[PDB]
């Protein structure tokens, strides 16, 4: 007598038993992983870098960032069915996708030691599923581990806190009180599921919406490039350089009919599905649009400086797709990159400001090749890299003497999350009052000080956890000192 | 008096220690209504029963020693001939075959059927028939009204013309207007809507009279009415050289009170039967079966205008919905319509609706003595319901927003099946010792089924047929539902008995379910008890006493009324691409779900005094819970809100206690009496992640450790009579410090709590010679109950084209200063002056019966005897409340059916 | 119903409807009468062993 | 569901020694309705998530079934019998048969 | 399941 | 074909005037029919085994 | 007893009387042509050529 019911109508947590749960089940996992790696997660950490300044459009809301409110900062953002944004909302959603990764990874292996694949073809594709599942685990642990765990070059901590990582759960249960691993523990595991899973994944890639191997290999790219391990970071780079070609236009209108257009970007090397129906959503705070009738209105909560203004020079292709001067209908400037996508409409006249998710990019891996090369000491395979992507965006750097290279990727990446990375490791203190505001701009421009000094090596260049956690988990260290 | 209290053969009720009260056939028959548990409040010391409508087809909430836990279900499990049933399937039983029943509460009694008896078993047995050389027929008829309980509360409705100036002075009309200008041709001039329709323009001014300012409306005429009551059954007995029968077929019709239908009709039949077929073997069966027809008034608990008793209170006096001759004028007028409103009995004519449902029971033994002391007994049982259900729009109606029709059709199927089996052994190993010792098996098992389908765009009567409907947008996805679950036990029970003086018995059970987690399927209750006869032992022979017993008792049990699904990680539709399907996880689960577990210690006292006359019993309780069933609030690190957890504890502590009393003065008078009282405190003991204080969002409550869930609003504190505002109280800031401006960080915990403490009820009876008397009461006091209609008939900024109460018309003005209603211009809230004291005490039967004498039926032998009785049911009431009732609710009282007043006859001919 | 004229819902669009002829109909159904006469004959034999 | 009622009361006497009578008369009323409703679905993806309301919602979308049938026989009849001596019986009958 | 192969005798009786 | 049938049949002498009865059965079946099976298909029935 | 049992989804043929009766009888008459002139009907003297 057996007195299991299971229910009629849902499927439950379980090994597989079939390629087509198998499947399901994965893409369920991909259309997860698109609300998970959004650009508007990473918002926050552009914000917090030394390169934007609040107007008189703000509600106090992008205020905490910019200025360093370390208040609001302590506990901020919300998690709940409403809404899930802020310093909780990117918790959540990055331990949701590693729980349910864990959950397929785990169910995959099962299945797969248990022989329930019928013929040869579904054993292959089950194996190369279950790579791309242990891709997805590195990359949940990997962008947890970047904002929730210390950087070596940081002064004053609690006590405690200096090598630790974020809660290494590898099993699926959503009910887990446990402490934090060590953070050489979180960076074993990280580079042991990337290294397993490079080498199942087929040479070729099969499509962009999926985990391919040049997405593996992008990913240890700029993952030892953070870690500080230069070595290995150009040899996993210059595996996928040679694969995507730079966009080639002549005219900054051809520029934003090839770089909008994601099916027609030749660039992009993992990116997720999106249409007009299914996908697709609206990235608009950094330029905070709007659409009116036919065109678009600008109201921004937060304009970059001027020195952002001038590392552009002026035949540029950037400055008119990246950066726009369409701030009070004809001053200084905005960050317009994540403005819109013209096939993602529904009638071809009335705009919808929505945009599809990407996730990785060749600009980046050349950016990595030649940071590594320029500082492994080899320096002729840095200059070529560098002339190639910034002829092709536009206007040509002369020579590299290692700014220009800062410069380079403080253009390109913008709008990313990558600058506040940048900062810690390049030794960059902020100096947000030091800089001065747009001459277009004063009157919409606010004038005000950071809430808190932040010095290189200051404690709140990573994030705090949250307030639900650590009160009902005593075996969690926090991180600042307060 | 054996009482069966679980499995095996009954004891006694003298020798058993485990608190049962038996209600014998009296407390059972000729009962107007179709719930059976309503005849039950007041009569179980313990036991709070509580029906919250006036439906015919509407079912009690019965609580055993308070409320046990938070987040799951506090009713019985209703038992009847040993398989378990609901309270909707026992609805369709005859009661006139039901020949007792048990309430089992306290886990002494009730440890036998743990995961299913933590909160109290209900145990109904039904007739067999006792063995006659001739058989017996019964032949029952009925016949009764019933109308509603009391029409208080439109006492202080407004008439026609202070509502015309109430509202014309409240500048609801416009700014210039004046009576005989708004009543005059804007009002009474809206004989534009009802000249566009062919069926009301030669209507209008002769017959219909639609807007009357004179003399105002009836709107309890119009929406109440009086309803009727038909009852008949007859029933065959009988029985022989081991074989025994009882037959009966029956009838039952009720039609509810309210203008818009709810009746309830049932024809039903019964066969029971138990052959001795030679010296070990005995075969028996109980066959019962039902066609019920059931309609429910569903516009009640929701807020529409012109409906239910919202409509009797609200709606304006100076509308008609009558025309010259005092019927209903099937349509009514309302200022601001776009086409007229329709009344009750064309709104019930235009939606026809249907409900068949076809019951069968069938259980059935095999019972086998082989060895003198040894029985083993085999039962099976299976319960079949299968219901059809039709709902119908009707098309080509004028009043309706569209010309076409709509159908709805669907079919209910659910399957419960129970086997047991059970082997007892008693026996003596000297005089003065016996043992009982029982092992037995059980297995349940349920299966549930729904389909249903509509479709719509018709154009005629006769062709609407579910396939002759419009194609393309008109169509919809069906409806498919399955629920099921199994239970698999193993129990056991000692029996030990010294001299005559002294029995104490032990009880095990193993459950396992379908619903618990996939790691502790397993469950395992105890008990152990002990019952001391003091009187005959110690004290030997008395003037005064007569008996005197001490019990004890304690045991464990559990409450598996979980989830059918609730531990499992449930996985829906997440779509990558448009057109293959996505899966991911939604749910979460838990594979340690438990079953709410719970300890009870017991102390009772039981004492018989002068002769056995007067009769008292006394009984103290503790009821601890633990490991209830919250959907708590995860950490971010789940990746899910929350995850349905056992946390928690619960603590309810009381004493009841009962006594009879018999009072002759004569040889042919007879006097009878009898109370009971239950006194009851819950108490929270601890919550989930270290938590001191929960909230249940949109519930309006609140969990505290160390008090019961009380309410959770503001306080009210008055008005200002400097400028005509409300004040509420600020929580803490003790001088108390009044604010005047309502925010929701201004609410508190009111200390009144939500399950009422006090229940009780006691009874009178005289009998002179054949003429009786009856009468029964019943109490529930310390119960609070906000009255929702309260919110809208004193209201003095916006709903201004309702009727008001009739203390707004000293409304605060800076001439009329000294009252205590508030400005017009203000909106109420839902603070403390609108929780209301709805404690009560019910007249809840009251009979006179005459049993005609023997001395009439003399020289005949057909006619054996007869009965006559009048009966009233809910006849007088004491109450505080404003608002129609005070039982019918239940933590809200929202726009109710009120609980009926019956007037009932009947005749019985036992020949 | 075999004796009755009939029409049923025959759609064109999915606006209005539309009504065919279904049955012809015969207003003069009655009953099939039989008529049956038989004749019999029982016998037995050797203390009713044939 | 099919419903059934046949009420009959017989009489049978001796209106001699030899002469056996017997008068038999009865009523029977027959009944029956059925009905038969049905409902579909199509654009199932996964073998689990098939109840009937998880569908495709567009123009796979069809029209549900339903079909209704019902009778009635109305019947009255009498029969008589006779018997003479031991060795003549003659028998006599008539009935009355409406139907729907 | 499969192609209907034709030319049948329509049973009656 | 597959059926789980049950019969009671009761039949009973009140007293001197009266005599009641009643034959209660039910049953739970589950068919299910080769419906095929009368046509002609491909390798369908007796038609496909000749 | 009234035997009296009349089809479901069936109405009696009779005479116009309405409007909207003469549209209904025409919107069955074209539904009808639907399925008489179809190419289903019209491939038998097709193939015979
Ligand atoms: C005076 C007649 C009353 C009869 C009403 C009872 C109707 C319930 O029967 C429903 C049909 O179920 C059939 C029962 O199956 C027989 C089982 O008995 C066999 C066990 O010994
Ligand atoms: C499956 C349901 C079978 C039960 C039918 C029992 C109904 C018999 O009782 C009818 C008597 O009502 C008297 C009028
Ligand atoms: C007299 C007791 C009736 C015995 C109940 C046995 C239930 C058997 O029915 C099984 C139905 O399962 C469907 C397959
Ligand atoms: C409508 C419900 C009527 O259902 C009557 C079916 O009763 C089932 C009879 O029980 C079957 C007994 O046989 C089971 C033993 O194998």
């Amino acid at each position: 007598c057996e007195l299991d019911r299971d229910p009629e109508g849902k499927d439950f947590q379980q090994p597989y038993t079939s390629f087509v749960q198998t499947k399901q089940n994965r893409d369920g996992l991909y259309a997860l992983l698109r609300n998970t790696e959004n650009p508007r997660m990473h918002f926050y950490q552009e914000l917090q870098s030394d390169m934007y300044c609040t107007t008189i459009t703000d509600g106090n809301s992008l205020a905490p960032f910019v200025n360093w409110d370390l208040g609001i900062l302590n506990d901020h953002g919300r998690a709940d069915e409403d809404e899930v944004s802020g310093i909780a909302g990117y918790y959540f959603v990055y331990n949701r996708l590693n729980q349910q990764a864990n959950a397929f990874v785990n169910n995959t292996e099962a299945a797969l030691q248990n022989q329930v694949y019928k013929n040869s073809t579904e054993i292959a594709n089950a194996k190369s599923f279950l790579a791309e599942g242990k891709v997805l685990q590195a990359l949940a642990i990997w962008r947890l581990m970047d904002r929730f765990s210390f950087h070596e070059s940081v002064t004053e901590v609690n006590s405690g806190a200096k090598d630790l990582g974020v809660i290494l759960l590898k099993e699926y249960n959503p009910g887990y009180i446990g402490p934090r691993a060590t953070k050489a523990q979180c960076y074993d595991y990280i580079l042991s599921r990337l290294s397993e899973a490079i080498e199942v994944l087929p040479e070729n890639r099969e499509s962009v919406l999926y985990v391919s191997r040049d997405y593996a290999y992008a990913l240890r790219a700029r993952i030892y490039l953070a870690l500080g391990e230069y070595g290995k970071a150009a040899a996993d780079a210059k595996m996928v350089v040679d694969k995507y070609p730079l966009i080639g236009a002549a005219d900054a209108s051809e520029f934003e009919n090839i770089y909008r257009s994601d099916a027609n970007n030749p660039e992009i090397i993992f990116r997720g599905f999106a249409s007009a129906t299914l996908g697709s959503f609206t990235a608009t705070t950094l330029n905070g649009a709007a659409p009116a009738g036919k065109d678009i209105k600008y109201n921004p909560s937060a304009v970059p400086f001027q020195w952002v203004v001038d590392l552009y020079e002026n035949e540029d292709f950037r400055k008119s797709v990246y950066i726009a001067k369409v701030v009070k209908k004809d001053k200084g400037y905005l960050v317009n990159k994540f403005l819109e996508d013209k096939a993602y409409r529904d009638v071809q006249d009335k705009p919808n400001l929505k945009v599809g998710a990407r996730y990785f990019s060749v600009a980046e891996v050349y950016l990595i090749l030649v940071e590594s090369a320029l500082q492994t000491g080899d320096t002729p395979t840095a200059e070529k890299y560098l002339k190639a992507l910034s002829k092709a965006r536009g206007a040509e750097v002369s020579v590299v003497n290692m700014e220009a290279l800062q410069a380079e990727r403080t253009r390109e990446l913008i709008g990313e999350g990558s600058r506040l990375r940048d900062m810690v490791r390049w030794s960059i203190p902020n100096n947000h009052d030091a800089f001065e505001t747009q001459p277009g701009l004063e009157g919409f421009a606010n004038t005000t000080p950071l809430k808190a000094q932040a010095p290189v090596g200051f404690y709140a260049y990573t994030w705090e956890f949250p307030q639900r956690d650590r009160q009902t988990n005593p075996q969690l260290i926090k991180n600042w000192p307060i | 008096q054996v009482v069966v209290l679980g499995y095996g053969t009954g004891q006694k009720l003298s020798t058993v220690s485990g608190s049962v009260a038996k209600v014998s056939s009296e407390k059972l028959a000729e009962k107007p209504v179709a719930n059976i548990m309503d005849a039950l409040q007041g009569q179980v010391a313990g036991m709070q029963v509580m029906t919250t409508s006036g439906d015919p087809t509407a079912v009690a909430s019965v609580e055993i020693h308070g409320t046990g836990s938070l987040g799951a279900s506090s009713a019985p499990l209703y038992i009847v001939d040993g398989m378990q049933t609901s309270l909707d399937v026992v609805a369709t039983m005859n009661p006139n075959d039901f020949e007792s029943m048990s309430v089992l509460k306290d886990a002494s009694a009730t440890s036998i059927y743990g995961a299913r008896a933590a909160n109290g078993v209900v145990f109904i047995q039904t007739k067999k028939g006792k063995m006659s050389e001739r058989g017996r027929i019964t032949f029952n008829a009925s016949y009764g009204i019933s109308q509603i309980l009391n029409t208080k509360p439109l006492d202080n409705m407004m008439t026609g013309d202070e509502l015309l100036d109430f509202q014309v002075k409240a500048g609801f009309w416009g700014n210039n207007q004046t009576v005989q200008k708004v009543k005059d041709m804007i009002l009474a001039g809206a004989e534009d809507l009802y000249g566009n329709y062919d069926s009301l323009k030669d209507e209008y001014g002769k017959t219909l009279f639609p807007v009357d300012f004179n003399h105002d409306a009836d709107w309890l005429k119009a929406l109440f009415k009086t309803a009727p009551t038909s009852q008949g059954d007859i029933s065959f007995s009988g029985g022989s050289q081991g074989t025994s029968y009882y037959a009966s077929i029956g009838y039952f019709d009720q039609e509810g009170m309210a203008r818009e239908p709810a009746n309830f009709k049932r024809y039903s039949g019964r066969l029971n039967f138990e052959s001795r077929i030679n010296e070990w073997l005995k075969v028996g069966a109980n066959l019962s079966g039902a066609i019920a027809n059931r309609r429910s008034a569903d516009y009640f608990g929701k807020y529409y205008m012109g409906s239910g008793t919202f409509g009797v209170l609200t709606m304006p006096r100076y509308y008609n919905p009558f025309d010259v001759n005092g019927d209903l004028a099937d349509v009514y007028y309302m200022y601001g319509a776009t086409r007229p409103s329709m009344t009750e009995p064309y709104f019930a004519k235009m939606r026809p609706f249907s409900s068949e449902s076809h019951q069968a029971n069938v259980n059935g033994f095999a019972q086998i003595t082989p060895i003198k002391g040894l029985t083993l007994k085999a039962q099976a049982g299976v319960d079949i319901t299968n219901t059809r259900t039709s709902s119908k729009r009707m098309p080509n109606n004028p009043y309706d927003s569209t010309p076409l029709g709509e159908r709805r059709e669907r079919a209910y199927r659910d399957v419960s099946k129970s086997f047991t089996n059970t082997a007892e052994y008693k026996f003596s190993i000297d005089e003065k010792h016996d043992l009982t010792a029982l092992m037995g098996h059980e297995y349940i098992e349920y299966e549930g089924d729904v389909i249903g389908a509509s479709s719509k765009g018709f154009e005629s009567d006769k062709l609407m047929l579910l396939s002759q409907g419009k194609t393309g947008n008109s169509l919809s996805l069906p409806e498919h539902r399955v629920a099921e679950y199994a239970y698999l036990s193993f129990f056991s029970r000692f029996n030990y008995g010294f001299d005559k003086w002294m029995y104490i018995d032990f009880s095990v059970r193993n459950d396992q379910s379908s619903r618990f987690g996939s790691n502790n399927r397993s469950a395992w209750f105890y008990s152990v008890g002990g019952m001391f006869d003091i009187y005959n032992k110690f004290i030997q022979e008395s003037n005064w006493l007569s008996d005197l017993r001490l019990k004890m008792s304690y045991g464990t049990t559990g409450n598996s009324e979980i989830g059918n699904y609730n531990h499992q990680a449930l996985v829906t539709v997440n779509n990558y691409t448009e057109d293959a399907m996505g899966l991911s996880i939604s749910t979460a689960g838990n594979p340690d779900l438990s079953w709410e577990k719970q300890s009870q210690f017991n102390f009772g006292l039981a004492a018989g005094a002068f002769n056995n006359r007067l009769s008292a019993e006394v009984d103290f309780y503790v009821r601890t819970t633990n490991d209830m069933l919250i959907d708590v609030p995860m950490p971010y690190i789940s990746g899910f809100f929350s995850q349905y957890q056992n946390v928690g504890s619960m603590k309810n502590t009381g004493v009841d206690l009962s006594l009879k009393g018999t009072i002759y003065q004569n040889k042919d008078w007879n006097v009878y009496a009898s109370a009971n009282f239950n006194y009851n405190r819950q108490e929270i003991t601890k919550l989930f992640f270290g938590l001191n204080k929960y909230m249940l969002p949109n519930t309006g409550t609140i969990w505290e450790i160390g008090y019961p869930n009380s309410f959770y609003m503001a306080e009210y504190a008055g008005i200002d009579k400097k400028t005509g505002k409300q004040l509420w109280y600020v929580p803490g800031q003790v001088d108390k410090v009044t604010t005047s401006q309502y925010s929701a960080d201004l609410e508190t915990r009111i200390d009144k709590s939500v399950t009422p403490p006090i229940t009780g009820g006691f009874s009178l009876g005289a009998s002179w010679k054949g003429l009786s008397l009856d009468a029964d009461f019943a109490y529930i006091v310390g119960k609070w109950m906000i009255n929702n209609d309260r919110y809208f008939t004193e209201n003095g900024g916006g709903l201004m084209q309702l009727n008001k109460d009739k203390m707004l018309l000293n409304a605060w003005t800076e001439d009329n200063k000294e009252t205590d209603v508030p400005k017009l211009g203000q909106s109420p809230q839902f603070d403390t002056h609108l929780l209301e004291n709805a404690s009560f005490l019910r007249l809840k039967n009251l009979k006179l019966t005459y049993v005609l004498p023997n001395s009439l039926f003399a020289g005949q032998n057909v006619i054996g005897g007869a009965r006559v009785y009048l009966m009233a049911r809910n006849l007088l009431t004491v109450t505080k409340y404003k608002g129609f009732d005070p039982e019918a609710g239940g933590n809200v009282g929202k726009n109710q059916y009120p609980n009926s007043k019956q007037y009932v006859a009947g005749i019985q001919l036992s020949f | 119903y075999n004796h009755q004229a009939l029409v049923t819902v025959n759609n064109y669009t999915e606006d209005a409807m539309g009504l065919s002829i279904s049955t012809a109909g015969n207003p003069d159904l009655s009953w099939e009468k039989q008529s049956q006469f038989n004749f019999g004959l029982a016998a037995g034999a050797f203390n009713n062993r044939l | 569901v099919s419903k059934s009622f046949t009420n009959t009361a017989e009489y049978k006497f001796s209106i001699d020694e030899k002469h056996d009578l017997t008068a038999l008369m009865g009523h029977e009323y027959i009944e029956y309705e059925g009905d038969v409703i049905g409902a579909s679905s199509k654009g199932f993806e996964s073998d689990k998530l098939m109840l009937l309301s998880q569908g495709k919602t567009g123009n796979s979308l069809s029209l549900p079934e339903h079909r209704v049938a019902e009778y009635a026989y109305l019947s009255f009849f009498s029969r008589f019998n006779y018997g003479f001596d031991k060795w003549m019986y003659i028998d006599f009958s008539v009935r009355n048969d409406q139907s729907s | 399941s499969g192609a209907t192969t034709a030319t049948t005798t329509t049973s009656n009786s | 074909f597959k059926r789980y049938s049950g019969r009671l049949n009761f039949e009973s002498r009140i007293n001197e005037w009266l005599k009641v009865g009643a034959n209660l059965s039910g049953a739970i079946a589950n068919r299910r029919s080769a419906d095929y099976f009368g046509k002609y298909y491909m390798g369908s029935g007796t038609f496909g085994v000749l």
